[PDB]
């Protein structure tokens, strides 16, 4: 709902457009979820920002799989990328790759170029399920 | 609710 959601932003310096652009993805790929909790920086504090967390749908050799991921709003979106994430289940494991670390942080062109209003999240995700289906993030363990 | 998936090691 955009109520829910406009509350759950309010510590955020750009909201209306952080929330136009949330409202979108959400309705679009209903199966990632908003959702509130604290980020950790490069200096150790840490600030309460929101997650678009959940699984994206990525066709792999005329499979789809629903790959799971996070999506950190940093407080200045949109004028910064999202921190991305695989978010495997115990059952899979990280392929790392060039895209790819052992933590599951991603990385993509599209985030590095990432700028406003040129990137938005809807793109991103797009991006996101070709990089996957063409080389998977996460496996599933025997 | 949809529950996380990825391909099988191989």
């Amino acid at each position: 709902s955009e109520s829910q959601l406009k509350k759950m932003v309010s510590k955020y310096k750009y909201r209306d457009l952080t929330v136009r652009e949330t409202v979108n993805v959400i309705t679009l790929y209903k199966d990632l979820k908003p959702v509130l909790d604290s980020y950790v920086f490069n200096d150790g504090s840490s600030r309460e920002l929101m997650n678009l967390t959940g699984t994206i749908p990525v066709p792999y050799r005329g499979n789809t799989y629903n790959i799971p991921i996070c999506l950190w709003l940093l407080d200045t979106y949109p004028y910064n990328p999202p921190i991305c994430f695989v978010k495997p289940t115990s059952s899979m494991t990280i392929k790392t790759g060039k895209h790819v670390d052992a933590n599951g942080k991603i990385y993509l062109p599209y985030l590095h170029e990432w700028k406003h209003p040129q990137s938005d999240l809807l793109g991103l995700i797009q991006v996101m399920i070709v990089v996957f289906g063409d080389e998977p993030p996460v496996f599933s363990r025997p | 609710y949809v529950e996380p998936t990825a391909p099988q090691v191989l």
